[PDB]
């Protein structure tokens, strides 16, 4: 009955017991047909001037490498808050910020507001430990509870899915977030200009521009990129038919 | 200790909570002003800010349920009242077969699978059992608008035998070691002698009026 008690008794997290961890496919197909070719750029985001990334984005996914992701160089909230995200967001646009499980849940909201967004969803990545019951970690010293989830805050500026992702906890030092976040974002049909900051070779994806320090290669060209969104395709949502040409 | 259930039927805006003493844990489930017409009475942002939460504890923990824009307002209140937020519990709402209950609300982008409870700390809490529980609750949606009973067990393992206070609690919430406040409770049931004395002298005619 009481899965909290059960966790205390056995080390199996309550979420281990959630079961089941249309033409939603037709729509996945339209996303795939709409998607720009994958574009990517190796850039030191601290040293690099963000305004070089054009045009202005419909969606920004921001995944700064927090020290908390590495238990057994990282960005602090000081560093993140000083990013010039409002300089590259479209007047109507969305952001998804991975905030971790600690002070990020507060500081990430200050960030969103600083950049001109309002927080409109809180997506939790709940991590199961089905293959590794018990086997716990050193609490951040302010922690009261074992932290078994991560939050991705969604923000909107200007004017299908559930807010949970459940997967098994990744092996130690594996920093990746669930690819399901992309499925959630793309299903909102928000526009085709999609930026992933602090992406990696492993996250590069059709329909996205990926920018990050560890990229081994680049293909980014601002003019070529801008040409994917020129008329008559300026206002596509990314969930509708390509416009016929000759 | 295991002090039996106590409660006070009141308007929480008007009760002088200084008569209750100090608690290791405060929990609140406020009827936040979620900018919307609702069938129940809400508290304005100002009334929430003005609640005299700071008198209820010197050292300990606050559990504050939040939803919608109260995710932000609740953080403001928490800070305003002298707490730092150090954890966030989510309750994943299921049915009797452990399937997520998924409700959608207009003006929202996503279906919601969970409720959030902020955890704040004030002062120098000592002798708490940190890290026994984890920060996800998976439990059955019973009555509409109720919280899961699991939270009480988590709090008791965290802080066994200490005095606790719940604000905006329902009758089914009353419990040993807790004093429960809310306006749907049935009169007043107080057993702690210290509280009984202070209440008699503050409220000799038993009446808890707009001050
Ligand atoms: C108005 O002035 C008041 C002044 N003084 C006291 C009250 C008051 C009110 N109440 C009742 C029991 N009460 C409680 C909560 C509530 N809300 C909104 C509905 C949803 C609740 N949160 C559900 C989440 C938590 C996990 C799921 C919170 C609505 C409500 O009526 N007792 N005392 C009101």
């Amino acid at each position: 009955n009481d899965y909290c008690q059960h966790f205390v008794d056995t080390g199996h997290r309550p979420q281990n017991f959630i079961r089941d961890v249309e033409l939603i496919r037709l729509k996945d197909e339209l996303i795939a047909k709409s998607n720009t070719p994958p574009m990517y750029l190796q850039a030191d985001i601290e040293a690099f001037d963000i305004r070089e990334l054009t045009p202005k984005f419909d969606v920004i996914l921001l995944e700064p490498p927090l020290e908390e992701y590495y238990r057994e160089k990282c960005w602090t909230w000081d560093d993140i808050m000083k990013l010039e995200i409002d300089e590259i967001a479209a007047p109507r646009s969305f952001i998804f910020l991975w905030c971790g499980s600690g002070e990020g849940l507060d500081l990430g909201r200050v960030c969103l507001r600083k950049w001109g967004y309002r927080r409109c969803e809180d997506i939790c990545w709940i991590k199961t430990n089905k293959n590794n019951p018990g086997k716990t970690k050193t609490l951040d010293p302010k922690a009261v509870f074992q932290r078994t989830k991560e939050h991705c805050l969604m923000g909107i500026k200007g004017t299908v899915d559930i807010d949970l992702i459940i997967t098994e906890e990744p092996e130690i030092g594996n920093i990746e977030k669930p690819v399901e976040i992309f499925h959630i974002i793309e299903h909102f049909c928000l526009g085709r200009r999609r930026l992933h900051l602090f992406g990696r070779d492993s996250t590069i994806r059709p329909g996205w521009l990926t920018v990050g320090p560890t990229l081994t290669n680049s293909n980014y060209n601002a003019e070529t990129y801008a040409s994917y969104f020129s008329a008559p395709n300026s206002y596509l949502t990314g969930c509708t038919e390509e416009i016929e040409r000759l | 200790r295991l002090f039996p259930p106590q409660w006070i039927c009141c308007d929480i805006r008007y009760l002088d909570v200084s008569i209750l003493g100090k608690f290791a844990v405060v929990m609140a489930d406020p009827p936040w002003d979620i900018h919307m017409e609702l069938p129940y009475g809400t508290l304005t942002d100002d009334e929430m800010r003005r609640l005299n939460i700071p008198v209820l504890q010197d050292d300990g923990f606050l559990f504050l349920w939040v939803t919608g824009r109260a995710m932000e307002l609740g953080r403001e209140c928490l800070n305003l009242w002298g707490y730092e937020r150090v954890d966030e519990i989510i309750w994943v709402k299921t049915n009797q077969l452990q399937r997520i209950i998924r409700t959608g609300r207009t003006g929202h982008w996503l279906n919601h699978g969970k409720e959030h409870c902020l955890v704040g700390v004030k002062g120098n809490p000592q002798g708490f059992n940190q890290g026994l529980d984890c920060d996800v609750i998976v439990a059955e949606v019973r009555s509409t608008s109720h919280k899961p009973d699991e939270i009480y067990g988590m709090i008791e393992r965290l802080s066994p035998g200490t005095r606790k206070i719940e604000l905006f609690g329902r009758p089914h919430n009353v419990q040993p070691n807790w004093i429960t406040l809310g306006n749907q409770l049935d009169g007043i049931h107080l057993l702690d002698p210290d509280v009984v004395a202070r209440f008699k002298q503050r409220y000799p005619d038993g009446i808890i009026s707009k001050p």
